[PDB]
C-alpha cells in the first residue's frame, strides 16, 4: 500500500521549514522563495498583491506536482528594492484588507 | 463603512444559507476566501470509534463511517486543542469529547437508530460542543442504523479537531456559489452557440443588479473583476456568518504565520 | 477452508494451537492469534501471513507431529468477522473462516 | 474448555469439550458459529 | 443498503429526509419532483442521493438474527 | 526476552495518537506496530506507545521492563 497520509499536505515535518529563499543567478535582484505544505491558495494572493506593485517587474508561481503540497515563488524587483521587503508589505496589505472586509461583513451582519 | 477596501451587501440572511456581494475586491482574494471556507474551517466530528456489541447486519466499518460522517456542533471548536498538540497519552476532556451510543431491539417492528440518541459522557467544562446537530422537523436526526428484534448495537466514539482538508467529514460548508460578471462585457468566456448567443443561453438571476450592455460601444480593456455574488450554505455545525468570519480569521492566520516565518528567519540569518 | 483427514485409523489430524516444542516445520508467521480450539474467533484484525487455523498431524525421541496450519495470504489483510465449525460426511472436523475487509 | 459457540439455526448460546463433537442441544443442528472475540476492537471514521 | 449520511458531491446531509420523503410520497400524493423540492433539495447532486437510493436493508432484516 | 512481542498497544504522539495496534516484529530501538482501521504497518519507538491489556485494561508505559509481565 502506497497511499500517503492525509496530514503531510498541511504539517511540517521534521527538518525543513515553512520557507526557503534561494537567489537566482539568471536575472539581477531576482529570488526563488519555496512554501512547504501550501499550494493554490495563498501563492495566488500572493502573485496578485506582488503585482500589483510597482517596483515588483516579476512576480510568478508554479506547483511542480500535485502529489507535493509544495509552490515555488520567483520575485524580481528593481534595484535598490529588496523583494523581502516587498513581500512583507504585500503580506501586510493582505493582513489589511481582510481585517477591514471582516469588520465589513460583521457590521453589516449586525443589522 | 470601516475602510476603503472591500465591502459587502447582504442580500439575504438565514441560519443556513447567507446571500451578499463582494465589492471594491480582486479576483484571488475572493478565489482564496471560497477556498479556505471550503477546505480550512476547524471543526469537532468523530474520528475514532470502537464497537463492544454489533449483532446488526452492517459491518463495522459502515457504522464507523456512517458515524463520522454525522455533523457535531463544534461553536466553541477554538478552546479544545488539537490530538497531536495535547500532552495526554490517547486523549482527555481538553481535547476530545466522548459519546456513547447504545441502542437495543425489543419491539417487533424495525428500531430505527438516530443520532439524538447519541450521549456525551466526557465534561464539556461549560463548552457548547459535541451535541449532535439535529434541524429535521421530527427532531429525529441522522438514520445511523436499523434493528429488528434480538439485535444489539453498543459502541463509544470519541470526537477531535480537523479540518476538511485532512478528510471530507470535517467541512462545515456544503455548496458555496461564486459567481461575476452576469454579463459578457469582460469577455472572460466564449459563448458556444448553433444560431444565436442571447437566445440559446439562459440569463443569469444577478443580471438585473447589474446595467446590461450597451450595444454598439468598444471593448473596455480597463475594466477588471470587481464585483462578486457569492452563496454560503453550512451543513448546520457552525452558522454562516460565523463560517465567513472564521474563513476571514483562517486567511489572516495564514498569512500573520507565513509573516512571522519570514521575519523570524531574517533575524536567524542576520 | 480446513479439513481433517484420517490417515490410516489412529494417524487423525486434530484443530489445536501448535507450539515450537512438539510440533515440527512450523511457519513462520505468528500463531499468538490463535486459540485453544485452534480457530482465531471473529472480531481479530489480521494482516500479512498470520495463522488462521492451526492444524497438525502426526508423522506416523519425541516430535510426534508436524505443522499443518495454513496461513493468511501475503498480499491481503482483513477483520475476521465469521467463523464456522461443523462436521463433513464421514463424522471429522470441518472448519470455514471469513474475512472482511474494505476497499478505498 | 471455556470456548463459546452459537447453534446458526436456532442461536443458543453453548460450551463444548474437545471430546464433545460439535452440535447443538435445543435443536438437532450440526452447523455452530464461533462467539464474537473479548479483545479491543477499535476502528478509525476517517 | 441504507441512505447516505451526506451528498457525495457537494456534502449537504441528507441522512435525516429519507422518512420525510417516503411520507411524502406515501400519502401527500405528489410526484417525486414536487417531494424533493418540497423536503429542500435544490440541485441534481442532492436530488440523485434519494431519488435513485435503493433500500437494501430490509431485505437483510428480513432474515432471523442471532 | 523483548516484553513488546504480541501485546495490544495505542500508539501516542505523532500523527497516529490515539490509534490501536499489535505490535509483530521489534528490532533494536524501533517496533513495528501494525493498524487496525488501516492496512499497513508503522515503526515507531517502543518507548513512545503505551502499553494496554490484549483483553481491555488500564494503559502503561513502557514500564513494563522493570515488572517483566503483562497488564
Ligand atoms: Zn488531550
Ligand atoms: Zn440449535
Ligand atoms: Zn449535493
Amino acid at each position: 500500500m502506497n497511499a500517503p497520509d492525509r496530514f503531510e499536505l498541511f504539517l511540517l515535518g521534521e527538518g525543513e521549514s515553512k520557507l526557503k529563499i534561494d537567489p537566482d543567478t539568471k536575472a539581477p535582484n531576482a529570488v526563488v522563495i519555496t512554501f512547504e505544505k501550501e499550494d493554490h491558495t495563498l501563492g495566488n494572493l500572493i502573485r496578485a498583491e506582488l503585482l500589483n506593485d510597482r517596483k515588483v517587474l516579476f512576480a510568478a508561481y508554479k506547483v511542480e506536482h500535485p502529489f507535493f503540497a509544495r509552490f515555488k515563488l520567483r520575485i524580481q524587483t528593481t534595484e535598490g528594492y529588496d523583494p523581502k521587503d516587498a513581500l512583507k508589505n504585500a503580506c501586510n496589505s493582505i493582513i489589511n484588507k481582510l481585517g477591514a472586509l471582516k469588520t465589513n461583513f460583521e457590521t453589516e451582519w449586525n443589522l | 463603512m470601516s475602510e476603503e477596501g472591500p465591502q459587502v451587501k447582504i442580500r439575504e440572511a438565514s441560519k443556513d444559507n447567507v446571500d451578499f456581494i463582494l465589492s471594491n475586491v480582486d479576483l484571488a482574494m475572493a478565489n482564496s476566501l471560497r477556498r479556505v471556507m471550503i477546505a480550512e474551517i476547524p471543526t469537532l466530528a468523530i474520528d475514532s470509534v470502537e464497537v463492544e456489541t454489533n449483532t446488526t447486519v452492517l459491518a463495522d466499518e459502515f457504522i464507523a463511517h456512517r458515524l463520522g460522517l454525522i455533523p457535531l456542533q463544534s461553536m466553541d471548536i477554538e478552546q479544545l486543542e488539537y490530538s497531536r498538540d495535547c500532552f495526554c497519552e490517547d486523549h482527555c476532556d481538553k481535547c476530545s469529547v466522548v459519546l456513547t451510543l447504545q441502542a437495543f431491539g425489543e419491539s417487533e417492528s424495525t428500531t430505527n437508530v438516530y443520532s439524538k440518541d447519541l450521549v456525551i459522557v466526557s465534561n464539556l467544562m461549560g463548552r457548547n460542543i459535541g451535541h449532535p446537530i439535529i434541524q429535521d422537523k421530527e427532531g429525529n436526526g441522522v438514520l445511523i442504523c436499523k434493528l429488528r428484534k434480538g439485535q444489539e448495537l453498543k459502541l463509544t466514539c470519541v470526537a477531535k479537531k480537523g479540518i476538511a482538508k485532512e478528510h471530507a467529514k470535517w467541512g462545515p460548508a456544503a455548496a458555496i456559489e461564486f459567481e461575476y460578471d452576469p454579463w459578457n462585457k469582460l469577455k472572460h468566456t466564449d459563448y458556444w452557440y448553433e444560431q444565436d448567443s442571447a437566445k440559446e443561453w439562459p440569463q443569469s438571476k444577478n443580471c438585473e443588479y447589474e446595467d446590461p450592455p450597451n450595444e454598439g460601444d468598444p471593448f473596455d480593456y480597463k475594466a477588471q473583476a470587481d464585483t462578486f455574488y457569492m452563496n454560503v450554505e453550512s451543513v448546520g455545525s457552525i452558522p454562516v456568518d460565523q463560517v465567513v468570519v472564521r474563513g476571514i480569521d483562517t486567511l489572516q492566520k495564514k498569512v500573520a504565520s507565513i509573516l512571522l516565518a519570514l521575519t523570524q528567519m531574517d533575524q536567524d540569518k542576520v | 477452508m480446513d479439513q481433517e483427514k484420517k490417515y490410516g485409523m489412529s494417524i487423525t489430524e486434530t484443530f489445536e494451537k501448535p507450539q515450537r516444542t512438539n510440533t515440527l516445520r512450523m511457519k513462520h508467521g505468528t500463531y499468538d492469534k490463535l486459540d485453544d480450539d485452534g480457530l482465531i474467533a471473529p472480531g481479530v484484525r489480521v494482516s500479512g501471513e498470520d495463522v488462521i487455523i492451526g492444524k497438525t498431524t502426526p508423522i506416523s525421541a519425541y516430535h510426534s507431529k508436524r505443522d499443518a496450519s495454513t496461513p493468511l495470504r501475503s498480499t491481503e489483510n482483513g477483520i475476521v468477522d465469521q467463523v464456522l465449525v461443523t462436521t463433513n460426511q464421514d463424522g471429522l472436523k470441518f472448519v470455514k473462516v471469513r474475512v472482511r475487509t474494505t476497499k478505498i | 474448555a471455556t470456548l463459546k459457540y452459537i447453534c446458526a439455526e436456532c442461536s443458543s448460546k453453548l460450551s463444548l469439550s474437545r471430546t464433545d463433537a460439535v452440535r447443538c442441544k435445543d435443536c438437532g443442528h450440526r452447523i455452530l458459529l464461533k462467539a464474537r472475540t473479548k479483545r479491543l476492537v477499535q476502528f478509525e471514521a476517517r | 443498503m441504507i441512505v447516505p449520511v451526506r451528498c457525495f458531491s457537494c456534502g449537504k446531509v441528507v441522512g435525516d429526509k429519507w422518512e420525510s420523503y417516503l411520507n411524502l410520497l406515501q400519502e401527500d400524493e405528489l410526484d417525486e419532483g414536487t417531494a424533493l423540492s418540497r423536503l429542500g433539495l435544490k440541485r441534481y447532486c442532492c436530488r440523485r442521493m434519494i431519488l435513485t437510493h435503493v433500500d437494501l436493508i430490509e431485505k437483510f432484516l428480513r432474515y432471523n438474527p442471532l | 526476552r523483548e516484553v513488546a512481542l504480541g501485546k495490544t498497544v495505542r500508539i501516542r504522539s505523532a500523527g497516529y495518537k490515539g490509534q490501536l495496534g499489535i505490535v509483530k516484529d521489534v528490532n533494536g530501538d524501533k517496533a513495528t506496530v501494525e493498524l487496525h482501521s488501516k492496512n499497513k504497518h508503522i515503526t515507531i519507538d517502543k518507548h513512545k506507545l503505551t502499553y494496554y491489556n490484549r483483553e481491555g485494561g488500564e494503559g502503561i508505559t513502557y514500564d513494563e521492563l522493570v515488572n517483566r509481565r503483562g497488564r
